[PDB]
């Protein structure tokens, strides 16, 4: 019944190590990190776009609609395909697609305007393998 | 804050649905049109609702109409939704998830009322559940002092509380459906079917009946499945007119077969077993059942046909252990003659555990894997075939 | 970094919408996330800065809060009573 998890398996890199050390560095250096560059929104002006992209309420275009169903069948046969035990998990039940149709709709939320776009869909379906799959690193 | 009389007229349309001739079915795409395809499922949830009719006899009888069938198959397959519905449609209804009720949660609390400092009983969800239908959260993970109260409402159809103060044995008759969910999680191709649901076969048989759900993968199936995903998206099904039938299919039916079904019923049954009485028992309850659709005051000769056949529908589930001949029979007279072929050679009446699962396991097939030996070699020791000798060894029985 | 695993949380951070059936049966609508490795790599954190941000933000752990937790359950109040 989860939708999604991002699997937090950590294999020491080098090159990764030291950068991240260098932002275990940069702090306590300083109480500032963001840099070079970024600049996060605060909560207050943030948040305000959340309930505000929240009414909007994307309306799905059936062009990928059809496209998520064809996509589904998909991983209603990849997922079924790798059988037994190993990476998994099956069975790409209609609940992940019941959701990631979802996701494209909250997703549109954040591009708002509710015409559901198929790069749209096919974000979430990016995050969708994306869940898994690093568990051969 | 926010006894049913029906009005006249729509009892008519009753009697009018009741000449339609869909409603066997039609009723069936109204029971739970939220519901996709798995239809043979509903026409279940669509008999047990009617299921059965009292027989008290002169004295004793009441086998009820009370019929009960546990769901099981693929989890997520919307299985669940059709209970919550359930849950709804139901007068006195009654749900609960797995493991969270306890079997003293089915039957009386007894807790202090603590308002008055003293002690009150209390009926448990088997009581309540008592009336209407019950749906069952993991069945399989049920507490093993779980489903012996209900054994006693399998058979009893009553709960005997004899527990704290005071003894009370009080009856429970009342409709349930579990919802199950297989171990695999897949239930697998092949496989023996009963070791595949798990629980125990005493349990298992005395089900009413076992719809296993599964999937096919059909094309051609979950893409208009998607598409009835599609729907919502945005934006013949009578409603609550069913559910007025519902009550007024109960008391104003009484069917009796008479003779015409029986015949029928017989042949069946004998290819049935080429089972048991206990589907011998639903298949009369089930077709009844039928029999109180329809506002027949005698069942019809052609029901038992599918009656049999939506026993058919789980036998058709049962194409795919301790039920094939010999197993640990053969594999018992190998220990056997296997340690007495070392109690002979060897210079003991017995030999290592460790040597039996060498001389045991390894050379075929039929030798069965370490534990499943150890059964076997208990199964052996209360035949007095043979002598523990601890845990250390293993030796053959002494004259 | 883990900029991904933070590219999914603005989703459930807005999430949407729901559905209604008119059934009815109406449908999350709402997103479960679970987040899975060990050791703690900081990710309570995570949770840290999300219901931070996010209106009727709760932050919770195992033990932590129970199930009686999560349900109204009955407790004498102090002073002005009872039992609330």
């Amino acid at each position: 019944r989860f939708d999604i998890l991002f699997l937090m398996l950590d294999i020491p890199s080098r090159d990764d190590d030291e950068k991240l050390a260098e932002h275990v560095t940069y702090v306590h250096m300083h109480n500032k990190q963001p840099d070079l560059d970024f600049t996060p929104v605060e909560p207050s002006k943030m948040r305000e776009y959340i309930a505000y992209a929240k009414t909007k309420r994307p309306v799905m275009s059936e062009a990928v609609n059809d496209y998520v169903v064809q996509a589904y069948i998909r991983l209603r046969q990849d997922s079924k395909r790798e059988m037994d035990s190993k990476f998994s998990f099956g069975q790409a039940t209609p609940r992940t697609l019941l959701g990631i149709i979802r996701l494209s709709q909250a997703l549109a939320k954040l591009r708002l305007a509710d015409m559901v776009d198929i790069d749209d869909v096919e974000e979430a379906l990016r995050l969708v393998r994306v869940s898994k799959e690093s568990l051969y690193q | 804050v926010s006894v049913r009389q029906i009005t006249d007229q729509d009892l008519a349309k009753i009697r009018e649905v009741a000449a339609r001739e869909d409603l066997y079915s039609l009723l069936a795409r109204s029971i739970a049109p939220s519901i996709y395809e798995l239809e043979d499922v509903k026409k279940g949830i669509l008999l047990q609702l009617f299921g059965g009719t009292n027989k008290t006899f002169t004295k004793g009888g009441r086998y009820r109409g009370d019929i009960n069938i546990l769901l099981c198959g693929d989890p997520s397959t919307s299985k669940s939704q059709i209970l919550q519905y359930v849950h709804k449609i139901t007068p006195r209804g009654v749900y609960t998830s797995g493991k969270g009720s306890s079997a003293v949660g089915l039957t009386a609390y007894i807790t202090r009322d603590v308002d008055t400092k003293q002690l009150v009983l209390e009926s448990g969800a088997l009581v309540l559940s008592d009336g209407g239908v019950c749906c069952i959260d993991e069945f399989d993970k049920m507490s093993d002092s779980t489903r012996s109260v209900l054994h006693e409402v399998m058979e009893q159809q009553t709960i005997s509380i004899a527990k704290a103060g005071i003894i009370t044995t009080l009856n429970a008759r009342s409709s349930i459906l579990a919802s199950a969910n297989p171990i695999g999680s897949r239930y697998n191709p092949n496989l023996p079917v009963t070791e595949n649901i798990d629980l125990p076969p005493p349990l298992l048989s005395r089900f009413d009946l076992v719809y296993l759900v599964l999937d096919k993968v059909d094309e051609k199936n979950d893409r208009e499945l998607a598409k009835h995903l599609t729907n919502l998206y945005l934006e013949v099904l009578p409603v609550e007119f069913l559910t007025m039938y519902i009550s007024y299919a109960k008391e104003h039916i009484h069917p009796i077969i008479t003779e015409a079904a029986k015949t029928e019923l017989v042949r069946a049954y004998v290819g049935m077993r080429k089972a048991t009485t206990r589907q011998l028992e639903s298949m009369i309850r089930l077709a009844e059942a039928h029999a109180k659709m329809k506002l027949k005051n005698v069942v019809e000769l052609e029901d038992v046909q599918e009656a049999v056949r939506l026993i058919r529908s789980a036998i058709k589930d049962y194409a795919t252990q301790t039920g094939k001949s010999v197993i640990q029979r053969k594999l018992q007279e190998d220990l056997s003659r296997e340690i007495m072929n070392v109690l002979k050679d060897q210079a003991s009446d017995s030999m290592s555990f460790n040597e039996l699962i060498k001389q045991i396991n390894e050379h075929s097939q039929d030798r069965v894997e370490s534990s499943d030996i150890q059964e076997a070699l208990s199964r052996l020791q209360q035949e007095d075939k043979v002598i523990v000798l601890g845990e250390g060894v293993r030796r053959s029985v002494r004259l | 970094g883990n900029l991904d695993v933070k590219k999914a949380l603005l989703l459930l951070l807005v999430g949407g919408v729901d559905k209604r059936v008119g059934d009815g049966m109406k449908i999350r609508g709402d997103i479960n996330v679970c987040l899975m490795g060990d050791p703690g790599v900081a990710k309570s954190q995570l949770l840290k800065a999300i219901c931070k941000i996010s209106p009727r933000g709760v932050y919770t752990t195992g033990k932590g809060s129970s199930g009686v937790g999560l349900t109204a359950a009955v407790m004498k109040d102090p002073v002005t009573d009872e039992m609330i």
